RNA sequence: GUCUACGGCCAUACCACCCUGAACGCGCCCGAUCUCGUCUGAUCUCGGAAGCUAAGCAGGGUCGGGCCUGGUUAGUACUUGGAUGGGAGACCGCCUGGGAAUACCGGGUGCUGUAGGCU
RNA sequence: UAUAGGGGCGAAAGACUAAUCGAACCAUCUAGUAGCUGGUUCCCUCCGAAGUUUCCCUCAGGAUAGCUGGCGCUCUCGCCCACGCAGUUUUAUCCGGUAAAGCGAAUGAUUAGAGGUCUUGGGGCCGAAACGAUCUCAACCUAUUCUCAAACUUUAAAUGGGUAAGAAGCCCGGCUCGCUGGCGUGGAGCCGGGGUGGAAUGCGAGUGCCUAGUGGGCCACUUUUGGUAAGCAGAACUGGC
RNA sequence: AAAUGGAUGGCGCUGGAGCGUCGGGCCCAUACCCGGCCGUCGCCGGCCUACGCCGCGACGAGUAGGAGGGCCGCUGCGGU
RNA sequence: CUGUUUAAUUAAAACAAAGCAUCGCGAAGGCCCGCGGCGGGUGUUGACGCGAUGUGAUUUCUGCCCAGUGCUCUGAAUGUCAAAGUGAAGAAAUUCAAUGAAGCGCGGGUAAACGGCGGGAGUAACUAUGACUCUCUUAAGGUAGCCAAAUGCCUCGUCAU
RNA sequence: GGGGAGUUUGACUGGGGCGGUACACCUGUCAAACGGUAACGCAGGUGUCCUAAGGCGAGCUCAGGGAGGACAGAAACCUCCCGUGGAGCAGAAGGGCAAAAGCUCGCUUGAUCUUGAUUUUCAGUACGAAUACAGACCGUGAAAGCGGGGCCUCACGAUCCUUCUGACCUUUUGGGUUUUAAGCAGGAGGUGUCAGAAAAGUUACCACAGGGAUAACUGGCUUGUGGCGGCCAAGCGUUCAUAGCGACGUCGCUUUUUGAUCCUUCGAUGUCGGCUCUUCCUAUCAUUGUGAAGCAGAAUUCGCCAAGCGUUGGAUUGUUC
RNA sequence: GCCCGGAUAGCUCAGUCGGUAGAGCAGGGGAUUGAAAAUCCCCGUGUCCUUGGUUCGAUUCCGAGUCCGGGCACCA
């Protein structure tokens, strides 16, 4: 009662049927796992961007449109 | 192994390192009128013999050692348990060694 | 003693007498030089050696029989101390025996099948010298006849060459006497010490 | 049955090679790792805290995270039927930059300068990389001497 | 053409021995009352400056040892792929491409950054 | 006439008990159970495998991945240049410690000669004896020499493995930050603006669900482990059956 | 040198029908090419059962298995 | 010995058997059956009986072990000790303690109860063999007898016929 | 309390049993220069040990050798010089380490509490181990920092149930108070068949479903072992290598010994030996024809063509022998 | 062939608790007896089988051999 124990034959020819493609990798990669201190920085950074970035950036857009 | 008697360690009640009495854990006398014990006697009564399996093949000859800790400060009195690795031989708190010693065997 | 037909062509990896074997018996050969061991360099100009043609194993008992046959023909042919013979090839590979009838079926099958150490063989590459006999210029036929009588006692096919080199050293016999006469090669027993000229000057001052 | 623990095929791979045993030189530490760099991973036996694995030796990945004294890399590792982008945390002592991306940035900057000068002066500079062309019809010289005659040599041993 | 302080590469910059060093500088050196620490002011710490380049140090040298690099080794050993190639087998030869190491021989033996100072 | 089935009877053979007995016969529970054999009924078209990973009182079996098919869906084409991809090459750039080679380079084994005079013990000789003097021996050291290594190595291939070869990229200007901090400093994010012609070759790609069968393999070149060897057992790369 | 009588396949074959080196012709597979026919697939076209009709081009092996079509078939039921 | 047995493969050396032993029991008992009752059987019986075994005529014999394993006798002798009962704490559920039937362990007997019964070293005026002597050792170390047998591997043991 | 009843009797496996654990977890190698990759392959380990052998800081440098010094000797103590790991780091090896990860000393508990992410095994599940952080509260150091066990790779364990700890926690069923019980969160009590059933034996009185996935008999490949040969020639042979033999070695053949393997048959190929009977082989015992001898004759021995024809009667043992 | 159990004065043998070499017997020495045994008073006797690791130390704890000694070697 003895059988062939382990092999890796006929494995590459199975793997390359559908193809060994890459893992997609879309834009704006997943941001979990990054440094919590940096993340606590960047969240308040974003919400205060969206808070105070109206007036002076609108001024600078008017200024750069007047220049060009 | 060998642990000391007093050992300043964090206790969660008063949020600081406080000194602790360190004693040996006792398993505690198991009690009748618990849930599993009442279920075990309810299923054990009647003509059924041994329902739940009793254990035979004990292989681990060592037991993990856990320590009872007490905050030495009055009216805090927080107890908690902490584990060490396995050991065959254990002493509580005495006989620390020296390196300038002659044996005399 | 199993027949040497099976212990032949180099199949398994080299397995030396070492830390991991620990039970191999002694090799058959123990000495390696038979002639005038203390011969100086110019006492024997030529050498004839024996080139292997095949890639195979040679057993220590075969080397033992071959050096004895060549020794006996030399001392009958050109007298004692008229030759210096050297077996350049040493046995270090250790062969294995998984012996049975240890007559019935009932001991074991092929279950525990890593054999015990049988003995020692010597691995040969193609073009490697087995024996080298350094003799006088007059002894050219005796060397050929001796290595012919050893050729039958080794297995396989291998040929016999008469070297271009002086002595056992690696220098040409034509350049040898012309170059030892003045400058470089100082004789050292049976060996020859080469000198470069990129040394400290104490060597050149100790010379001349 | 090959005793599948960490770091088993590494009698040679995590070794400091030769005449280089000792303290780590500090130019490995004093480098700047920004998010988006491309780094090589190479094992160092002297610093035993944050060695990656025996799998990721020589693999080249992307940096996405920076901490006090380590760095998090994304590395394409092949497993059985598909390749995956994993996320490793490696200390700084095992890491160096790939020079490939810096060479490509030099290519990009030369291409931008040639593009600006070409739009300036109307020249068509052909700023792509052409592969090795066949040899042009050159014109050899045999002055003074007939060509040397070669023949196969007679065998000796 | 140099040194000091901090360095980067980490022996082309080590090791052995022999020469030379003007000015600053580093030292060697003279002493323990405070700071200090020892069995011991030898080491560590502290107040200096009578001497000295003898040593470290710095430069040079050794048909120097080592290192680095380049030839020879050698298209040799090996090797991806191929053949209704040879061979009883062992292995070997060929087409296709790639291609190494020791003895042997020749050459070198620190280069630099920042701040500071002497000719 | 008595003894009736886990019962009877047996001068004991586990024999006999209606041709059945190491637990009789008949009916019912009952279409009991089975990872185990056997069979499993019309045509044509299209696509088309696996005998492998892990876990299991698992090793003739199942679950799990992988392979397959069906159902689609979301985009791309048609009217000096595209999106994306690749069992491929090139151009760069890293990585390895095998083939080979090496021992006058560490470790491990190992052959032989020569030189030297410290150290002894041992032989001989001058001698009452004396490192008093001398010859010899071994050991030792010095440069040499022959051969090696799956559990040695300075060196070190060919084949190979990863990454890159651009608009998700450059470059400019500004806002925000409780993070960092000599510094309006660093780093991220956000906004607005500016210029796509960035190796070779080939192609349509991306994505979701459901799930059958499979979980007994074998051979061939080459590399390889055990064995004397095998049409033997066991592996690797590729192909085939 | 091996047990029934037998195997370069046999018959045979020696200026070859043997060995090695080669040449010029010649034979043929479902391979290739050309041409016809069937089906699948794709790309369409027409305001002609639109579930039909033609057109173009590339391809068709196959067990375990999976789908699609069948104006294939047996027996019965409502409608015709 | 006569006898009997596996009908349908065995006829025996097996089985029984007389003889020899051994053990329980004085009827409110032994040994059994029975779902049940003082219901049956031995029993219409009473130790020259009934019940349960071992061995197997006569003749001659019945060795040595109570360590193991059984069996049995003994005493609340004293450790272990289950319900119920007692006492205590508690609002109560509950908890604790003391007391402690059989049995187990402690002690005595039994082998015609199951069963078991050693190995070394030296040693005699030719050599061998060795009565004797010393030592470890178990509870006891195979005694009377008997044999290569139906039991002896080596084995076709050695000698005689 | 086997008088009676029910049930169990691991798995791997060059057949099974016996033997072993290759049944969990580590090191080197096989491993074919990324990773992965097997056998009852090799060479080994583990079911621990540590109040320090952990953490930090400071000082110092080891093994070994040479040279010297009362008792001192091969080995006691001291001092100098050389000393790139030849030592030590708890342990099996490998890696790594020299103003150190080693030795000594001073402080000490970071071997503490808590959420996550990721690696490792991998199905991209878990336990275990580990990495990098985050927030407390600390130790150390002048400070930079280091530290959340052991310089790194092994040292360990689910559900259920018990047990202990934590909150002025929840529910304890018509509403209250208290006991008790249940619950949340995290530690231990074990599953070594180590991702975890609670488990003895025998069948020769056996039964059933199956397997040639799997032994005993033949057949086939193989030839160690058995048997039969060949080459070389140290010798033996009164002298003399080869009339006859021939060691030390060496290359083959045979399937009449035994072994290895499991390819065929487990819905059956009737298994030893003997009796009888036919045919074939030659590696020739005798006969025909020959050659050589250490062949005087005789009697022998060794070769060649040669299987035509012979190769018996008995005591024993079932025998082949 | 596996699998266990060993080795110690001249001989039987213990002691192992990693730090001790011990009993009995034999040999040797006296006394006692005319003289032998026996007795009484004493002695000496070991590489703790060999080669290696851990330890501060190996007669002992392990690793490897030597020479012994038990047990298994079954279905067919
Ligand atoms: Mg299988
Ligand atoms: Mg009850
Ligand atoms: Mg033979
Ligand atoms: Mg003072
Ligand atoms: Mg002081
Ligand atoms: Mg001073
Ligand atoms: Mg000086
Ligand atoms: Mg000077
Ligand atoms: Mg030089
Ligand atoms: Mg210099
Ligand atoms: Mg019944
Ligand atoms: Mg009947
Ligand atoms: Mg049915
Ligand atoms: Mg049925
Ligand atoms: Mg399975
Ligand atoms: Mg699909
Ligand atoms: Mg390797
Ligand atoms: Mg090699
Ligand atoms: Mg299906
Ligand atoms: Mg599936
Ligand atoms: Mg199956
Ligand atoms: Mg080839
Ligand atoms: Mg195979
Ligand atoms: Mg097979
Ligand atoms: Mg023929
Ligand atoms: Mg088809
Ligand atoms: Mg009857
Ligand atoms: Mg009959
Ligand atoms: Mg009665
Ligand atoms: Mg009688
Ligand atoms: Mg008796
Ligand atoms: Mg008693
Ligand atoms: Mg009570
Ligand atoms: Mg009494
Ligand atoms: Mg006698
Ligand atoms: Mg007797
Ligand atoms: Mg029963
Ligand atoms: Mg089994
Ligand atoms: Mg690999
Ligand atoms: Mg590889
Ligand atoms: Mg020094
Ligand atoms: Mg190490
Ligand atoms: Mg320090
Ligand atoms: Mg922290
Ligand atoms: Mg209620
Ligand atoms: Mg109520
Ligand atoms: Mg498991
Ligand atoms: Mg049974
Ligand atoms: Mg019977
Ligand atoms: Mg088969
Ligand atoms: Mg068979
Ligand atoms: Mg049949
Ligand atoms: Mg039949
Ligand atoms: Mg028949
Ligand atoms: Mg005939
Ligand atoms: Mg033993
Ligand atoms: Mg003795
Ligand atoms: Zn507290």
């Amino acid at each position: 009662a003895k059988s062939k124990n382990h092999t890796t034959h006929n494995q590459s020819r199975k793997w390359h049927r559908n193809g060994i493609k890459k893992p997609r990798s879309q834009r704006y990669e997943s941001l979990k796992g990054v440094d919590p201190k940096f993340l606590r920085n960047m969240r308040f950074a974003k919400k205060h961007n969206k808070k105070g970035l109206k007036k002076m950036q609108a001024n600078n857009a008017k200024a750069m449109s007047a220049r060009a | 192994v060998n642990v000391p008697k007093t050992r300043r360690t964090f206790c969660k009640k008063c949020g600081k390192h406080q000194p602790h009495k360190v004693t040996q854990y006792k398993k505690g006398k198991d009690s009748l009128y618990a849930q599993g014990k009442r279920r075990y006697d309810r299923k054990q009564s009647g003509y059924g013999g041994q329902t739940k399996p009793i254990f035979r093949k004990k292989a681990k000859t060592t037991k993990k050692i856990v320590l009872r800790l007490e905050c030495v400060e009055p009216n805090c009195r927080s107890k908690r348990m902490l584990a060490i690795k396995r050991c065959k031989h254990f002493e509580l708190g005495g006989d620390k060694k020296r390196k300038g010693q002659v044996i005399q065997f | 003693r199993r027949p040497a037909r099976c212990y032949r062509y180099c199949k398994n990896k080299p397995y030396p007498k070492s830390r991991f074997c620990r039970g191999v018996p002694d090799a058959k050969i123990r000495i390696f030089d038979l002639g005038r061991k203390k011969a100086k360099v110019d006492e024997f100009p030529l050498c004839g050696h024996m080139v292997s043609d095949e890639y195979e194993q040679l057993s220590s008992e075969a080397l033992e029989a071959a050096r004895i046959c060549a020794n006996k023909y030399m001392v009958k042919s050109c007298g004692k101390d008229g030759f210096h013979i050297r077996v350049r090839l040493h046995p270090f590979h250790v062969i294995r025996i998984n012996k049975m009838l240890s007559a019935d079926r009932l001991q074991t099958g092929m279950r525990g099948a890593f054999g015990k150490p049988q003995g020692t063989v010597a691995r040969v590459h193609i073009g490697q010298v087995i024996m080298s006999i350094r003799t006088k210029l007059q002894n050219k036929e005796h060397v050929i006849e001796a290595l012919r009588r050893a050729k039958f006692k080794f297995p396989g096919r291998q040929k016999i060459h008469i070297s271009k080199k002086w002595g056992f050293t690696k220098f040409n016999a034509d350049e040898f006497e012309d170059m030892v006469a003045e400058k470089r090669l100082i004789p050292d027993g049976c060996g020859v010490k080469y000198i470069p000229n990129r040394g400290p000057l104490d060597k050149w001052r100790a010379l001349h | 049955t090959n005793t599948k623990g960490k770091r088993r095929g590494t009698r040679y791979m995590f070794s400091r090679p030769f005449r280089k045993h000792g303290v780590v030189p500090l130019a490995t530490y004093m480098r700047i790792y920004k998010k988006g760099d491309i780094v090589d991973i190479k094992g160092m036996g002297t610093v035993q805290k944050g060695m990656p694995h025996k799998c990721y030796h020589g693999k080249t990945g992307r940096v996405y995270n920076v901490t006090q004294h380590a760095v998090g890399i994304v590395v394409n590792k092949q497993v059985k039927g598909k390749i995956l982008a994993k996320r490793i945390n490696v200390r700084i002592e095992h890491i160096k930059h790939s020079k490939s991306r810096d060479s490509f940035l030099k290519r990009v900057k030369e291409n931008d300068q040639k593009k600006k000068e070409a739009k300036e002066k109307g020249t068509w500079v052909q700023l792509k990389r052409q592969p090795a062309p066949p040899r042009e019809a050159h014109f050899v010289r045999t002055n003074g001497k007939e060509p040397e005659l070669l023949e196969p040599i007679p065998y000796e041993f």
